[PDB]
């Protein structure tokens, strides 16, 4: 009748476990019952139409002189925006257009209480926000894009290569970095990738597209393990395949391989594409944006991983977090095919600083600060809900009992 | 009054 | 655990040397007390009217009988039925206020709940308790339960290289902290010692200690005792003088201090439980079962303290009702036997915690006897000083 010292070490188990799978199905409910709303989101919010603001000066001036005062919900204003001012748009493929517009979007939308910009000293003031191959110790002012031509065939720097970076940090993540880089030849590519913070246990997010004279030659997009069993969470696994379910319908599943240097990083479920037409890719876009947006509302309820102090379990989950990211870190910088044409343009003694201190740098005791401004949410809430000084509220009940002597 | 853009949708 | 897993014979004959029915077995790491909350059926956090009035009305009547009894006779008795009377009346006090330290935790009536924080205001005034300070004090131990430095408000063991420290700080033991020391931990005194706990109630009477949201709770809370000492006291002494003083509030204000400190003192002290600091060997679950000890009592005083010994069958679930609180520790030893540990109402456990276990020593992490230790510490000063002389 009574019980052994082993199984109630396996009924804190079988609490713990239970605790776990709560939670894990807790994160994908809200995603399971509508996916093509990951997606669709924007198209919804167009249809539901400018919204009519009503604040007490908002109705004032409307009611003074004519004026109505629209908003819009935040996917419409990052749809109006688009590429916004990046500085070497109107080259690049449209593709990718869509693409960047939709990410950044995407980071501004859902992480806009503690989206900092990174600290401008690492990337800014080096001048590594507009590079050029033709001004590489920046003596135009990085007007360079402008103030020089092409060169022609056989001249020297013939093929010019530009690249054009922006990086966040945040809550979270560390860094979120987005980068666009152009040829002459007609190559550009868009290399995004999300880190969260050391304290975290998810995956790191990772999307590539290289595209040869307007024809998509590659798109990979892994949501990346970190632990050394190179296996998901069940959120993170069972969304990939929810997902794969509903945008990849009717693709080539054989087309997905597992590229020499992709095992390593890859998640059972990442994607490896060299797309053949037009529904080929619209599936794979479609597809890559519900799965982004997917990552970051997920992150959106994330906990950090404590260590108390005589807790051993989590300071070996912390080191595991450690050793993950710095493998993706140093297994990613191998993806030559960027870097050899970085060096074949910018030299080596200059790629080596780039990439060591931007591209995948790895600094485990240095992780950016950010700022919490979500006590915004106050101001904007007490705009459309305000407390007037109760004088009004004698001359409102003369009001109320006044029109209602009919 | 064109697009010019590029989305999944053609 | 500090006497674990050796044949069961040894731990029989200290518990006969102890006075104590039983001794605990074995318990690993890395549980939670509120773990074997699942066992318990589902009809044993029940509500009923019946069993409460009962427990509430019980004890006032018993009291309600021994004021009758005195003021048929207010103060023409002798000194022995005086000290009857006395007893009686503490004893239905202690049972109202255990009516009230379940009203404290909200698990008395939880359908009203400002009734009950109000009968449990009211029933903590005549003992001059404040609600929320209780509250507060009662999480804090749950919280901290046999952590060494951390729980003051249970009862707190004094060590040994503290009272070291002491002894070099007063330079001798013929200060006045010293002999304090012995003289309150030597005497049945210790057995009031609960009094010096409600002087360490009003924390200053000082609102910094608190969270600034909760300071006209706070406040409200040390307003209802000092009215009782304004108000109700002054009568009584205007009506009745010093004597009648001494009389019919005094004495069953020492009868329920005495069976609040015996209650404690004897539920979390025992030399078959350590006292560790947490990072060097501590547990939730372990330090709650293994650290215990559950006292026996005749079903009439069990009926009148209302379960008042009954201590972990809510540390366990800290919702379970007070009309409950046997019923489930007869499904408890079904389950953790083997681990609990038990005791009865003995004067020679009272007189083993007044002369035999006084201190608590780290290394052997036990209870030993004030003047062997302090002699003991006394030929270690006399070693640090044949170290010294050189
Ligand atoms: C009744 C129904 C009860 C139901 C509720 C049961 C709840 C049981 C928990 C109650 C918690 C009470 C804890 C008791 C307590 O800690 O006391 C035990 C505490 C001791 O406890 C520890 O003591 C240490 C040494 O001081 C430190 O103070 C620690 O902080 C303190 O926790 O009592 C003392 O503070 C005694 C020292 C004060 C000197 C005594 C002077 C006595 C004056 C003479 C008395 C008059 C003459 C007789
Ligand atoms: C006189 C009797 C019959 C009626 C009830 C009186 C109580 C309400 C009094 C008597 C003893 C008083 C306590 C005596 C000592 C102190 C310490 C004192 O605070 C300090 O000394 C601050 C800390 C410090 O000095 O280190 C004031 C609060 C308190 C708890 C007092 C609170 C009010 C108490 C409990």
């Amino acid at each position: 009748s009574p019980l052994s010292p082993e199984d109630i070490m396996r009924l804190v188990q079988q609490h713990e476990d239970v605790a776990a799978a709560a939670e894990s199905e807790q994160l994908v409910a809200q995603f399971r019952d509508d996916p093509q709303g990951l997606y669709e989101y924007v198209n919804r919010a167009y249809a539901e139409g400018p919204r009519r603001v009503t604040t007490p000066i908002s109705l004032l001036q409307e009611e003074i002189t004519g004026a109505v005062t629209e908003s819009y919900p935040a996917a419409v204003a990052n749809d109006i925006i688009g590429m916004g001012s990046w500085r070497l748009k109107d080259d690049v493929d449209p593709v990718i257009e869509f693409l960047v517009a939709r990410l950044e979007g995407c980071w501004r939308e859902i992480l806009d209480t503690d989206l900092c910009l990174y600290p401008r000293e690492k990337w800014k003031e080096q001048g590594w926000d507009l590079v050029d191959s033709m001004d590489p110790h920046q003596e135009l002012e990085g007007f360079s894009y402008a103030d020089i031509p092409d060169p022609a065939k056989g001249e020297a720097g013939y093929p010019r290569l530009q690249l054009e970076n922006r990086v966040y940090c945040s809550k979270v993540f560390r860094k979120l970095h987005v980068e666009v880089g152009l040829r002459q030849d007609g190559l550009q590519v868009l290399h995004v990738v999300v880190y969260p913070r050391y304290s975290y246990d998810m995956p790191i997010f990772g999307m590539d597209i290289v595209m040869v004279d307007g024809r998509v030659t590659l798109a990979v997009v892994d949501c990346c393990p970190v632990r050394a069993d190179l296996k998901l969470q069940p959120h993170y696994m069972e969304t990939m395949a929810l997902l794969q379910r509903t945008f990849l319908e009717g693709t080539d599943p054989a087309l997905r391989r597992i590229p020499e240097w992709g095992s390593k990083i890859f998640s059972p479920l990442a994607l490896c594409i060299t797309p053949s037409g037009p529904e080929e890719l619209a599936a794979f876009a479609k597809y890559a944006v519900a799965l982004h947006r997917a990552y970051l509302t997920m992150s959106l309820n994330a906990v950090p991983v404590v260590a108390g102090p005589g807790d051993r379990r989590e300071a070996a989950r912390l080191q595991e977090i450690q050793d993950g990211q710095k493998r993706f870190c140093d297994n990613q910088l191998v993806n030559k095919k960027t870097r050899r044409v970085l060096e074949v343009a910018m030299g080596v003694e200059w790629t080596e600083a780039y990439m060591s201190q931007l591209m995948f740098d790895f600094d485990p005791k240095y992780e950016p600060p950010y700022f919490d401004a979500s006590f915004e949410k106050l101001y904007t809430y007490f705009d459309e809900n305000p407390s007037f000084g109760e004088m009004a509220d004698e001359a409102m009940e003369l009001e109320r009992g006044a029109e209602a002597e009919r | 009054t064109t697009g010019f853009g590029w989305d999944p949708d053609g | 655990t500090s006497l674990d897993g050796l044949p069961e014979t040894q731990k029989y004959v200290y518990a006969d040397e102890w006075g104590f029915s039983r001794v605990g077995a074995d318990f690993p790491p890395g549980s939670h007390p509120s773990l074997f909350s699942q066992l318990l059926p589902q009809a044993l956090f029940a509500f009923d009217a019946r069993a409460a009035v009962a427990a509430v009305a019980v004890p006032l009547a018993a009291m309600a009988a021994g004021y009758g009894w005195l003021w048929y006779m207010h103060s023409i008795a002798p000194v022995w039925q005086q000290a009857l009377c006395a007893a009686l009346i503490g004893t239905g006090y202690a049972g109202l206020f255990k009516v009230a330290h379940e009203c404290a935790m909200m698990r008395f009536i939880p359908q009203m709940p400002g009734l009950q924080a109000a009968l449990g205001t009211l029933l903590m005034a005549p003992a001059l308790y404040s609600l929320p300070s209780w509250r507060l004090h009662h999480l804090h131990h749950l919280l901290h339960t046999n952590m060494l430095w951390q729980d003051v408000w249970g009862w707190h063991p004094l060590t040994k290289v503290e009272l070291a420290d002491e002894m070099v700080r007063s330079g001798g033991s013929g200060g006045a902290a010293m002999a304090a020391a012995r003289l309150v931990l030597t005497t049945p005194i210790k057995l009031f010692a609960s009094v010096g706990h409600w002087l360490r109630s009003w924390d200053g009477l000082d609102l910094r200690h608190f969270h600034p949201a909760s300071y006209v709770e706070v406040l409200s809370g040390w307003a209802a005792p000092l009215a009782f000492a304004g108000l109700v006291l002054p009568a009584v002494v205007s009506a009745g003088g010093l004597s009648g003083f001494v009389s019919c509030y005094l004495a069953p204000w020492l009868v329920f201090h005495f069976w609040l400190s015996v209650l404690s003192l004897t539920a979390h002290t025992a030399p078959h439980i350590p006292w560790r600091a947490e990072g060097d060997g501590w547990d939730a679950g372990r330090a709650a079962v293994a650290g215990t000890v559950t006292l026996r009592l005749p079903r009439p005083l069990e009926v009148l303290l209302n379960n008042a010994n009954y201590m972990l069958p809510q540390a366990v679930a800290p919702g379970l009702p007070m009309w409950s609180a046997p019923a489930a520790y007869a499904v408890l030893a079904a389950r953790l036997g083997p681990y609990l540990t038990e005791a009865s109402m003995s004067l020679k456990l009272l007189t083993n915690h007044v002369t035999r276990w006084q201190i608590y020593d780290e290394e052997a992490h036990t209870y030993r006897p004030m003047e062997e230790v302090v002699d003991e510490i006394e030929a270690d000063l006399q070693q640090l000083a044949a170290a010294a002389q050189q």
